[PDB]
DNA sequence: ATCAATATCCACCTGCAGATACTACCAAAAGTGTATTTGGAAACTGCTCCATCAAAAGGCATGTTCAGCTGATTCAGCTGAACATGCCTTTTGATGGAGCAGTTTCCAAATACACTTTTGGTAGTATCTGCAGGTGGATATTGAT
DNA sequence: ATCAATATCCACCTGCAGATACTACCAAAAGTGTATTTGGAAACTGCTCCATCAAAAGGCATGTTCAGCTGAATCAGCTGAACATGCCTTTTGATGGAGCAGTTTCCAAATACACTTTTGGTAGTATCTGCAGGTGGATATTGAT
């Protein structure tokens, strides 16, 4: 017995994400190819995520990602925060950022 | 007592061939539920929409594709779309 | 001494969120006006909340009725299940 | 003593509390608004713990977003001093209300 | 020249109604059958999720209910429940 | 063999509803009272926005409700114009409304 | 000969438009430009002519509402000339660019 | 057989009058000159991105023409919805 | 400028809150063998969609003129920022019990299936009626004086 | 205020597009009537985890002081409104041709379903450690002079 998930060559599980499809009334039948297909592109999301977190992370000295370095890493990355523009990362406070014209003259 | 599923072994297993050496706490784990599940859902339902559009009872990996085309943005969308035919091409090459 | 639940959302509490939103600077009246926007926020996502729990014939407001409610609402929150 | 100039503080608080995530609204009167409120819509509610955390996270960072789109219009009009009719106009925009 | 139905038939019933003597344009009917179609997919969409958040797999008057408060506000909410209420009620004792 | 719609009290089609709720994958099963209800529900909506268009159309003397008659009624009730602050009305335009500091003189 | 003042013509054409539901951009420039544009996404498309028709009800629909919250942005700044900074403000708030 | 005629700097058929009007069924009173290029600009964003899902949708069902009702989709996809042309 | 006050940065240390690791079931994936279901591949329609040609008006482009709006400048007065601390509200941590969640049961209510009946959506022709767009012509509105 | 230019209003009036009216009508629904299956309400209760509260904690209410921001007022320049004038491009309405949506009928391939193995994934349990705070001392920033 061989996972759907090992031939497809993947970490995330294909069997699951057919089953989540199944029963979440999407459609009466499911191809084959969609679970898998589904499945990799999640894995694809997850590890582009996790690559500029991970980074955020070893920028700040540290070995342990938390929901600040998920925050830094999405809104940092123009494509990642528009994908997530309407969501709330908890603990993930916000970018520095101070208007120009608030910083001091002289 | 009963069962709680959740994705977290696999984005840890992700997590570990991104960075080897890097671990995440319980609430980072709890985010990147929220991510699976979220952009789950919102392909998901793209996809169903597409199928009802076109008067099909099957979501294929044709629907998963479309749905992805109008989710991500641009880069993203075009590396899932290659990662997500490479996974297919893989699992239907293999006895 | 009583004092009214909203006004526990005190002036330097106020201050932090709008330091953390990039404000140098602020009006007396904008206390008073930020309660008033918090207290519909709550409002409006405990109504729907609480909507779920009583469709659940619960009585204790679940994080995922709150998480729902977000979601519905157009305010995701990612961390507390779903 | 010693006095910092008006705004030296201000800048100060600004660069501490982007850097960092902690809740900035004190934990029992957050909860007590939330019972308060809550108790129209059905009494003897409980909540978890964990809901009302979920409660206070949304509602932080839905009010830092709007006191920065709030700043914008302050700054817009030519004022560094947010005001009333900056959150009015930012809710307006955002299609909140009005 | 296959079968497209839409909502005009009845959308007219009900014009008739509330107003004997007005009549309605195609474009005044197109608007009002998109209306209807909206508010169905709308309370259909939030039925079918508060039923999965709860673990049931069947869809109720009690599902459709709930929808509505969720959907519609303050006296519109109120209104629609009493008519829909009154509509199960006289449904079930008709048989 | 009297209709549903006959038997619940309804001029909106209960028979047409209960399909459209099957077809749409909505959940596996779909009670009887769910297409009862929502018939009714989708009833009362309509009657409310065709009492205010009607009355739309009357103010304008004309006996013929138009795009622009439902564009008035939802956009002059609160409630109306919140369930439809995302939608487009065709041929609808807007309110007059002209901001006061536009005006001439004092 | 005779000259009405700066802002009276204005005021007469505001009342105008807001009064009627008519296409205010010309059709067949409107058609050009819709089918450019999806060209250079894909060559060899045809259009319903509803489809064109719809589009062009969508961007003028956008593109009046846009104006509405453009010229709160101008009247916020003590203004009555709506410049591009204004749709710029608008379009931030709005999170089409936030 | 026939071909096409070049498509080519067709956003200046949106005209500076019809911006004009626009504005004024907007509740606009004066107008910057630097507000046509900029309108131009928005509006072909807008456009941009409702047509490349509407042809995405187009595509999809193997078809060669955009039906009213690929608009209609992508105008809901993006909280656009609209009234009055099917669906 | 110099010089003091205080904020800020960095190296190092260390206990334990919170990770990662391990174990051991077992629900749920995978394997197997039939039982439906579907999405085309071909093979035709009748559409609309595209193209194009001609006439006409209705709106567009342009240049001129100057009204009044914007943005610079100056300034006075008000209004929010900064400030020290003990009062008191919140935080922390310990303990009954409310009620969520686990589990089992069983029938009112759901799907399924094969008839019978009816309605809603067409299409063919026919009639009708509301109102768009044109006409004066009696009633404002605006701006010069 | 009074007067003259011109936009606005309103109401009556004929052509006609778009609406309502049948007619007939049939194909696809919707309804009716058993046969068959089962989802989830009901009832009992185990054990989290929630409300309460006592002692421990540390943030905020307060009133004064004055720096510097906001809003008022003034005004010079120049931008953007109004309008006259010349005419290009859109609108309207034909006509033909065909590219292509939209159906329908047969199956080969694909997906569902009932039944059995065979794990991968979870809860509960057991070790392991990253880093939150703590201190100590150097250095930068700010503001007074
Ligand atoms: O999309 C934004 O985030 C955005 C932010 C600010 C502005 P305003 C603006 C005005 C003063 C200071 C800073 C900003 C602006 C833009 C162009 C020219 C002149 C003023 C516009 C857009
Ligand atoms: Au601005
Ligand atoms: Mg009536
Ligand atoms: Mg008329
Ligand atoms: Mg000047
Ligand atoms: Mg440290």
């Amino acid at each position: 017995a061989k996972t759907r998930s090992s031939r497809a060559g993947l970490q995330f599980p294909v069997g699951r994400v057919h089953r989540l499809l199944r029963k979440g009334n999407y459609s009466e039948r499911v191809g084959a190819g969609a679970p898998v297909y589904l499945a990799a592109v999640l894995e694809y999301l997850t590890a582009e995520i996790l690559e500029l977190a991970g980074n955020a992370a070893r920028d700040n000295k540290k070995t342990r990602i938390i929901p600040r370095h998920l925050q830094l890493a999405i809104r940092n990355d123009e494509e990642l925060n528009k994908l997530l523009g309407r969501v709330t990362i908890a603990q993930g406070g916000v970018l520095p950022n101070i208007q120009a014209v608030l910083l001091p003259k002289k | 007592r009963s069962r709680k599923e959740s994705y977290s072994i696999y984005v840890y297993k992700v997590l570990k061939q991104v960075h080897p050496d890097t671990g995440i706490s319980s609430k980072a784990m709890g985010i990147m539920n929220s991510f699976v599940n979220d952009i789950f859902e919102r392909i998901a339902g793209e996809a169903s929409r597409l199928a009802h559009y076109n008067k099909r009872s099957t979501i294929t990996s044709r629907e998963i594709q479309t749905a992805v085309r109008l989710l991500l943005p641009g880069e993203l969308a075009k590396h899932a779309v290659s990662e997500g035919t490479k996974a297919v091409t893989k699992y239907t090459s293999a006895k | 001494v009583l004092r009214d639940n909203i006004q526990g959302i005190t002036k330097p509490a106020i201050r932090r969120l709008a330091r953390r939103g990039g404000v140098k600077r602020i009006s007396g009246l904008i206390y008073e006006e930020t309660r008033g926007v918090l207290k519909v926020f709550l409002e409006n996502v405990i109504r729907d909340a609480v909507t779920y729990t009583e469709h659940a014939k619960r009585k204790t407001v679940t994080a995922m009725d709150v998480v729902y409610a977000l979601k519905r609402q157009g305010r995701t929150l990612y961390g507390f299940g779903g | 003593p010693h006095r910092y100039r008006p705004g030296t503080v201000a800048l100060r608080e600004i660069r501490r509390y982007q850097k960092s995530t902690e809740l900035l609204i004190r934990k029992l009167p957050f909860q007590r608004l939330v019972r308060e409120i809550a108790q129209d819509f059905k009494t003897d509610l409980r909540f978890q713990s964990s809901a009302v955390m979920a409660l206070q996270e949304a509602c932080e960072a839905y009010l830092v977003g709007l006191f920065e789109d709030t700043n914008l219009c302050a700054i817009h009009a030519k004022r560094v001093t947010i005001m009333p009719k900056d959150i009015q106009l930012a809710r307006r925009i955002r299609g909140e209300r009005a």
